[PDB]
RNA sequence: AACGCAGCUAGCUGCGAGAAUUAAUGUGAAUUGCAGGACACAUUGAUCAUCGACACUU
RNA sequence: UUGAAAAGAACUUUGAAGAGAGAG
RNA sequence: UUCAAACGAGAACUUUGAAUCGGGUUCAGAUCCCCGAAUCUUGGAAAGCGUCGCGGUUCCGGCGGCGU
């Protein structure tokens, strides 16, 4: 659920979370759109992961 | 007209300011005309007037030739095992870009420096954060490249610290000397393959207490460079039954040669690094504007010619292979990953850019070295 | 070549009809290399695609009648 | 939203800690001052240009202005 | 380098966890791998990987 | 009965978030379509079989 | 239900290809 | 239904032209995303919309002028 995601990404990668939207898609999987807050970006972070 | 310093620093231009740069070796064409040599065209006839109406151009690849030459022997000079490649690499690159003194696209590094180490075979260079320190133990290619106006010239070379390898190094070294002087004007390119093959496969290597055989590797090929074009189109084989392909007068050929103590061919392995803008597509469009903005970028400070992610990160861009996998899968850019043998396997590979003047056969890439 | 999706994200984009989308006829190449909204906003602000005219229908007939 | 109708209001309401800016927009006739609080967007129109600067002195330190202009 | 069974019998339950939390660390790494473009050599971590969690999570339990 | 699990995998098959398998025992250098990964083979180990330990989503 | 074994037809040539002609 | 053009080896048939609310945002999602407001006037002109221009030509998703 959706506060189940939201703890998940935190203690993960060791940032702050604003909001999570999710949807399922046709496929059958989860897709979760989890913003973070305004002192953190998601570009340095996602560099962190290596997607970005 | 001054000298060249220890630390070769003076740029090639320099060395000649009269504009006249030194030749490659000048050969005759083979006697492949049934007996009858090819020795009617150096005679100063309209060959050699037609040849003439092209000299600005070969001079541009004698001093592109000239600079690989200084680079090569600087590096010749320091290299040694213990040292990491990036260091290697940054050294190589800032040498001949002060031996070019490249300005924009009229000079410059006509691709990013290739350094495979032991099974791998070509287009692998070191990333940002790539902690591979060298051993005596290992054998290494220094493939690079430097051009004059888009005029490229293609030439590498194997190092080796510990010589348990020289047999190899001969075999392969062979292999290319005999592909040089098998080509020539109006020869079918798997007749080149021919040759090659039947020179490079009668040699043993003893490696280890383990007798290998060396054998081509059938994946790669030669090609044939063109204006700002390091591929333009035309691949020499290195292996039999191959195209039936002519060589042209007027035009310039990369003869590489690769051997291998293992499979004889080659996949993809490690993460990619040469990038490469098609030269044969147009106008597609983009959505991101990352991506938008990395294109051009790319094609401002590299055109055509190839590029390494070093190279953008020189340029002070970050964050961006992912706009670079999105110009790859638009089909602006075509990665080339490292292409490696089997694990625990050897490679060596020689490499020399030819000439196919009117007169005669000049391998501009040719030293004293190799 | 192929200007179906331009013409769809022009109506769109203009809040009007495709019949009243206007492409322009000796310059197809690059409408044809449009295709993003931000795209053709580029285009119609430079002209190569503009609204047609709503068709006239006069009531001055009926006024005088 | 909310209209604050004499000046005395205002000055307090852009003194409450849920106040993040205030924003400050000329128009022809007038000039509006616009705080944001947690709840409503208090607004305090004044007709005359001399006391929209005297004011424009008077805002607590530290609250962030906007000037719209 | 590879985890096996019986070495990890007489190791104490605090580091098997601390064993445990890194390999599902680098499986995250990998599966992040898969998606963008990856490695062959790379591909083929998945699943000794995986059977290392298998093989550890056995040993707790 | 349903739904998932393979680097590339739709069906069949096998398996159950430890998901084309974990552990253990026997065996003893492969699996294989490709690649990669392996592989002192005892300072002990690929594969396969057996199967008594563990685990087994709705 | 090809063939003992893919050894499953390199290469040249016509055709945009499907299809051919040589060759193996 | 017709004419012309483009792509294309090839065209009656393909394409182009001619006969809890407000605002933005995609190729495909919006009362769900972003911004802003909440549960006659403030909102509100800053927005939006018309026209007239300046920059840029896969970058500027940048600027202004009038009018509502
Ligand atoms: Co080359």
């Amino acid at each position: 659920n959706k506060h189940q995601i939201k703890q998940a990404v935190k203690k993960l990668y060791d940032i702050d979370v604003a909001k999570v939207n999710t949807l399922i898609r046709p496929d059958g999987e989860k897709k979760a759109y989890v913003r973070l807050a305004p002192d953190y970006d998601a570009l340095d972070v996602a560099n962190k992961i290596g997607i970005i | 007209p001054k000298v060249q310093t220890d630390p070769p620093s003076v740029p090639i231009c320099d060395l000649y300011p009269n504009g006249v740069f030194p030749k490659g070796q000048e050969c005759e064409y083979p006697p492949t005309q049934d007996g009858r040599t090819a020795a009617w065209r150096t005679t100063s006839e309209e060959k050699k007037a037609l040849d003439q109406a092209s000299e600005e151009i070969w001079n541009d690849f004698r001093e592109a030739a000239e600079a690989h030459r200084q680079v090569r022997k600087y590096v010749m000079s320091w290299i040694k095992p213990g040292m990491t490649m990036i260091e290697i690499c940054e050294k190589l690159e800032d040498c001949s870009r002060k031996l070019i003194k490249e300005n924009g696209l009229n000079a410059g590094l006509a691709f990013p420096t290739g350094c495979s180490l032991n099974n791998c075979a070509a287009h692998y260079t070191p990333n940002a954060g790539d902690t591979t320190v060298l051993q005596y133990d290992d054998i290494c290619k220094i493939d690079f490249g430097t051009h004059i106006s888009g005029r490229i010239i293609d030439c590498a070379f194997t190092v080796t610290f510990n010589p348990k390898y020289d047999t190899l190094l001969k075999a392969v070294k062979d292999a290319t000397n005999t592909g040089i002087k098998c080509a020539g004007i109006d020869v079918r390119l798997c007749d080149v393959g021919e040759a090659i093959q039947e020179v490079m496969e009668s040699y043993e290597v003893e490696i280890d207490g383990k007798t290998y055989q060396v054998k081509p590797i059938r994946n790669l090929n030669g090609h044939s460079i063109g204006q700002y074009r390091i591929h333009a189109g035309k691949t020499v084989p290195i292996v039999k039954g191959g195209e039936a392909t002519r060589m042209e007068e007027g035009e310039v050929y990369a003869i590489e040669t690769f051997g291998s103590t293992g499979k004889g061919v080659v996949h993809d392995d490690m993460e990619c690094s040469h990038y490469m803008k098609n030269f044969d597509v147009g106008h597609v469009p983009i959505r991101l504007p990352r991506t938008k903005h990395l294109l051009n970028v790319i094609n401002e400070n590299f055109g055509t010619l190839a590029f390494c992610r070093r190279w953008l990160d020189r340029l002070g861009e970050s964050k961006y292979l992912m706009a670079l996998k999105n110009l790859c899968d638009l089909g602006i850019v075509d990665p080339y990953p490292p292409l490696c043998d089997i694990k625990g396997s050897y490679t060596a590979q020689f490499e020399h850019t030819i000439l196919l003047r009117p007169t005669c056969k000049e391998v501009v890439s040719r030293g004293d070295d190799y | 070549s192929m200007l179906r999706l331009q013409k769809r994200l022009a109506s769109s984009v203009l809040r009007c009809g495709k019949k009243k989308v206007w492409l322009d006829p000796n310059e197809t190449n690059e409408i044809a290399n449009a295709n993003s909204r931000q795209q053709i906003r580029k285009l119609i602000k430079d002209g190569l695609i503009i609204r047609k005219p709503v068709t006239v229908h006069s009531r001055a007939r009926c006024r005088k009648n | 939203p909310r209209k604050i109708e004499e000046i005395k209001d205002f000055l307090l309401t852009a003194r409450r800690k849920d106040a993040k800016s205030v924003k400050i927009k000329k128009n022809k006739d007038n000039v509006k001052f616009k705080v944001r609080c947690s709840r409503y967007l208090y607004t305090l129109v004044i007709t005359d240009k001399e006391k929209a600067e005297k004011l424009k002195q008077s805002l607590p330190p530290g609250l962030a202005v906007k000037e719209l202009k | 380098a590879k985890i096996k069974a019986r070495d990890l019998r007489g190791k104490k339950k605090e580091e098997l966890l601390k064993q445990l939390d890194d390999l599902k660390v680098e499986l995250s790494q990998l599966r992040v791998a898969k998606v963008t473009g990856g490695a062959a050599s790379k591909l083929s971590k998945i699943r000794v990987v995986r059977k290392s969690i298998a093989r550890v999570l056995t040993v707790i339990n």
